[PDB]
RNA sequence: GGUGAAAUUCUUGGAUUUAUUGAAGACUAACUACUGCGAAAGCAUUUGCCAAGGACGUUUUCAUUAAUCAAGAACGAAAGUUAGGGGAUCGAAGAUGAUCAGAUACCGUCGUAGUCUUAACCAUAAACUAUGCCGACUAGGGAUCGGGUGGUGUUUUUUUAAUGACCCACUCGGCACCUUACGAGAAAUCAAAGUCUUUGGGUUCUGGGGGGAGUAUGGUCGCAAGGCUGAAACUUAAAGGAAUU
């Protein structure tokens, strides 16, 4: 997996933590 | 490694040239990386020159040329035996034929 | 002595087309296509049928009173080929093999500054 | 002492009505309320009566202009334009 | 079957006066009747025709000249001047690398009410003895002479009314003319006016197009 | 080339600033030369002219408002006319302009 | 007031009769007091003069334009609003003009136009921000704020009311050859949904 | 039409093709180069206006005013965001026809956002020469761009023949190149990547095995997308560079 596909699924998956983070807030 | 001083193209003072497209699949090029060759034909053949002779009005009046310039991307380059992949040494020479 | 019309031939790949105007464009003469002479569908572009395509033009241009043509080919241009394709050669060669007289053959290929877009995109048609 | 940060003018809508709302409603009355120069008597007098409407305090000119502006860029264009037809004509 | 091609008319076409033989071609149309008549279908023809053909000289082999119809008058089509035009091939062969190109247009009106767009075109040549590879201008004679080539065009247009400028194009003294004016500049090798196209139109003025057609 | 022919004179010559002090200039002869702005107001401009035109004073037109004519003399409020009662070292009058 | 292009006082003498006549013109962008204003066919081309539209060149920009001449000024009123020539037809003297809507409209060079735009451009570009301004608006206009949905309303009372949801039912799209108190919704629609392209 | 071959689609209501004339928005072909300018990003139709800049020339002026720079600041391709305009073309999404075991890919036909512009944001690229800036020296050559100097040179070979253009010889500055390897390098290669164990001209920034990871958390900027900053637990004996067969 190239670097900028792992970039991609990192960058799409960190905001779903701040997603996630939003709602317990 | 690094396998050309002129990196691929013919760019230095640049940064940035312009794009043109390759005539076989229009591939974005850089126009200095472009492999660019002359098209000069005869208007009709070699072999109906003749034919067209005896059944023209004007004999012998211009038999005029077309003139078009191909730009190609290296793939399609290489694919129609244009530029024909050479050797470490030999392909430091920069002469035509 | 004689009588004048345009030629015109459209030689692009896929097709190549035949079509006779009179001097002014306006009128037309026996418009025939490469597709109205071979039914194959890869072989109406080649030059078996502008050939034919060509001397069925010539079939016409005689009995209404076109003795002479002047020739204009053409490829696609715009942001196409600039080519000519594989049936020009033939539909030129089988007029003069026809008896019709040519004069001041040209090439009209339309021919653009830098343009529109061409289509393919970035990395072009890539098989 | 900078007494808000960043909504200016727009402080007196307290925290209705959406920040968007609010940063396109203060940048058009920044405008609104600005001062302008007279093109007449060269001070910086002109201000707005009501829409569209531009007077010099001084000099006493009333200039018709924007709603929000003394002018529009379509009017500066609007302006160049007339001046280059009138001038090919009178060329 | 239906044969649309017995019933034409087989018209005439002429050319103006500021040429040599003025027997271009015949003109299929159809058979003039009522309802809907095809007579003014012959008013706005236009014939692209080379001016070897309308001189007799294959010097002129390019430059093709473009007819504009006017009036029929019986079985026979008047023509005007409608614009001029190079070969293709002709420009193609002009332009050549390892030189520079130049070109200069302005939009100027005859002494008759024609608004025209006379273009022009110019290649930098090597001199004689010359060792330099390229001879490229350095873009101050360039605008130098684009300058002088836009106020030559200018000012054999505005007298010289379209047909005095139609015989004024003929035998290429434009060329001469801008030449003789750009050699102390830098040195040119295909200057050529490759180009006329009409703008606008007068009134018809049948009384000189009557003076272009004996 | 105007503008330092104004610095010139405001640094070694006599004049006088505004309208008031201006036509009193011209009404006792003592100017020789009345600089106007472009923003000036054409009554002002059409009777300063003829004031200037009795006295037969030249009258050089300001390509600028009283912004930059105040600017150019080395002031910083708006300054509308400008008589010179005489240069010093500047050739504001000999030029032409 | 209701209106929100500023009206400019331009004051004219009797050719006739010695006395001044007042008119009462919407003001072009620029238009000051104490502007001379010239009308007529040899008027110059300055923002605020009218002219008649065959005696203005390709480009030109007019505002209170004429649908006849004589009609005293019906297109292109509004604040910011003007009126393109976009061409000349000498015989049969008929100018065809570009209107704010995009429309090509060809109407005769006797008809007159001032030269600029309509002051007071850029209005709505600033929001209202509450129903007050809205209410302050529509105070000097007209009584026809605020407005009711129709499917708030009872069956009685609109096409939409009534059901036990607020829903339309039947399709919003309403043919030309309806009639009264059927044309409710989107009165013969070429398409609907959002515009794109 | 399109393709490798087809199918989708349009077409006797005339498609495709031909001619004349418009409209719209983009873009500036060929000339176009181991050529130019800019701090970079970038910048190619004409003309006008505006402010700016390098180089050269100078027996002009000032006289150390300089070099590199935490913090701090301006600009910064493309994509993307906001609000108007404009929206021809191509075209993330989507639709559809094929291929194929499947094909939500490549190929084909449409097509929204976008592509253009105005007013604001963003601040990232293999933003590359993967080569910081300033200064000095070390080897030979030809070409080229700009400025200058000199030929009792050619072109205007028209009685001892303007200015440009060209030729020859220098010189300054610039984009580069060729040869060689003094010298360097792990080599590829390099006139800098040389003047380094015979180790010091000045100065800024960055790295310390591979992963986890530019991740988590906190702070800050941003409308958002995201940017800048930035771990640890844990895990591992290699990962990697250049060249040889
Ligand atoms: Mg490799
Ligand atoms: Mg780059
Ligand atoms: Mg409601
Ligand atoms: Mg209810
Ligand atoms: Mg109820
Ligand atoms: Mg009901
Ligand atoms: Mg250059
Ligand atoms: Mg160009
Ligand atoms: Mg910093
Ligand atoms: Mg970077
Ligand atoms: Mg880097
Ligand atoms: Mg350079
Ligand atoms: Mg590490």
């Amino acid at each position: 997996m190239r670097a900028k596909w792992r970039k991609k699924r990192t960058r799409r998956l960190k905001r779903k933590r701040r997603k996630v983070r939003a709602r317990s807030k | 490694p690094k396998k050309r001083a002129s990196n691929g193209r013919n760019k230095k003072g640049r940064g940035h040239v312009k794009p043109v497209r390759c005539v076989n699949c229009s591939k974005s090029i850089p126009k200095d990386k472009a492999i660019k060759r002359m098209a000069i034909r005869n208007i009709v053949e070699a072999a109906a020159v003749r034919d067209l002779s005896e059944a023209s009005v004007y004999p012998e009046y211009a038999l005029p040329k077309t003139y078009n310039k191909l730009h190609y991307c290296v793939s399609c380059a290489i694919h129609a035996r244009i530029v024909r992949v050479r050797s470490r040494e030999d392909r430091k020479n920069r002469a035509p034929p | 002595s004689q009588v004048f019309g345009v030629a015109r031939i459209y030689a692009s790949f896929n097709d190549t087309f035949v079509h006779v105007t009179d001097l002014s464009g306006k009128e037309t003469i026996a418009r025939v296509t490469g597709g109205m002479k071979v039914k194959a569908d890869r072989d109406e572009s080649s030059p078996y049928a502008a050939m034919l395509a060509a001397q069925d033009v010539a079939a016409k241009c005689k009995e209404v009173g076109i003795t002479a043509v002047h020739v204009k080919i053409r490829a696609t241009g715009g942001t196409r080929t600039k080519t000519p394709g594989p049936g020009g050669q033939a539909a030129l060669r089988a007029l003069a093999r026809s008896g019709l007289r040519i004069g001041r053959i040209e090439d009209v290929t339309p021919v653009p500054s830098d343009s529109t877009r061409k289509k393919g995109g970035r990395r072009g048609r890539r098989l | 002492a900078k007494r808000t940060k960043k909504v200016g003018i727009t402080g007196k809508y307290g925290v209705r009505y959406g920040s968007s709302l609010r940063r396109q409603v203060k940048k058009l009355e920044i405008q609104q309320h600005a001062r302008y120069d007279c093109s007449f008597c060269g001070k910086k007098t002109v201000k707005r009566g009501a829409a569209g409407i531009w007077t010099c305090s001084c000099c006493k000119k009333t200039v018709a202009g924007g709603a929000y502006t003394v002018s529009t860029a379509a009017a500066a264009t609007v302006r160049s334009t007339i001046r280059r037809l009138r001038e090919m004509v009178e060329a | 079957v239906v044969d649309p091609f017995t019933r034409k008319e087989w018209f005439d076409i002429k050319a103006p006066s500021t040429f040599e033989n003025r027997n271009v071609g015949k003109t299929l149309v159809n058979k003039s009747t009522g309802l809907k008549s095809a007579s003014d279908a012959l008013k706005g023809r236009v014939v692209e025709v080379c001016l070897a053909d309308l001189q007799g000289s294959e010097d002129h082999s390019f430059r093709k000249i473009k007819l504009r119809v006017d009036e029929v008058q019986g079985k026979n089509l008047l023509t005007n001047f409608h614009g001029m035009d190079f070969t293709t091939d002709k420009l193609r062969s002009m332009v050549r690398k390892w030189q520079t190109l130049i070109e200069a247009n302005v939009t100027v009106k005859t002494s008759d009410d024609y608004v025209l767009r006379i273009f022009a075109i110019a290649f930098t040549r090597k001199q004689a003895n010359q060792v330099k590879r390229h001879s490229y201008a350095q873009s101050s004679h360039i605008r130098a002479i684009r300058k002088v080539i836009s106020e030559i065009l200018t000012k054999e247009v505005q007298g010289s009314t379209l047909a005095q400028l139609t015989s004024k194009l003929i035998p290429e003294v434009i060329n001469k003319e801008i030449e003789n004016a750009t050699k102390d500049i830098f040195p040119l090798q295909n200057i050529h006016v490759r180009k006329v196209k009409l703008l606008k139109q007068p009134k018809f003025d049948v009384g000189a197009l009557m003076a272009l057609h004996g | 080339s105007i503008n330092q022919k104004l610095a010139l004179v405001i640094k070694s010559g006599k004049y006088t600033l505004g309208y008031k002090s201006t036509v009193k200039s011209l009404r006792q002869g003592k100017s020789k030369l009345i600089i106007i702005a472009a923003n000036t107001p054409v009554l002002r401009k059409s009777e300063l002219e003829y004031y200037a035109m009795l006295s037969k004073t030249k009258v050089y037109y300001f390509q600028g408002g009283n912004n930059e004519l105040g600017t150019a003399v080395g002031k910083l409020f708006r300054v509308g006319v400008v008589s010179i009662l005489e240069a010093g070292d500047s050739d504001i009058l000999t030029t032409l302009a | 007031s209701g209106r929100g292009a500023p009206l400019a006082k331009v004051v004219f003498r009797d050719p006739y009769k010695y006395r001044l006549r007042e008119e009462i013109f919407i003001a072009n962008e620029g238009v000051h007091t104490g502007q001379f204003i010239y009308a007529g066919k040899k008027a110059s081309l300055n923002v605020g003069n009218v002219l008649p539209l065959g005696s203005v060149p390709e480009g030109t920009i007019v505002s209170n334009v004429e649908e006849k001449p004589g009609d005293r000024g019906a297109l292109a009123r509004a604040s910011g609003n003007y009126v393109i020539i976009i061409g000349h037809n000498p015989d049969e003297n008929k100018t065809r003009v570009r209107l704010p809507s995009g429309a090509k409209k060809v109407i005769s060079s006797d008809a007159r136009g001032v030269i600029g735009v309509i002051a007071g451009g850029g209005r709505v570009d600033k929001p209202l921000l509450k129903a007050g301004r809205a209410f302050h608006k529509y105070r000097l206009k007209r009584n026809s704020w605020p407005k009711t949905r129709g499917v708030a309303m009872n069956p009685v009372d609109h096409p939409h009311g009534g059901g036990n949801h607020q829903h339309i039912g039947k399709a919003s799209t309403i043919s030309r050859g309806a009639v009264s108190g059927q044309k409710a919704g989107l009165i013969a629609a070429r398409r609907t949904g959002l515009l794109r392209g």
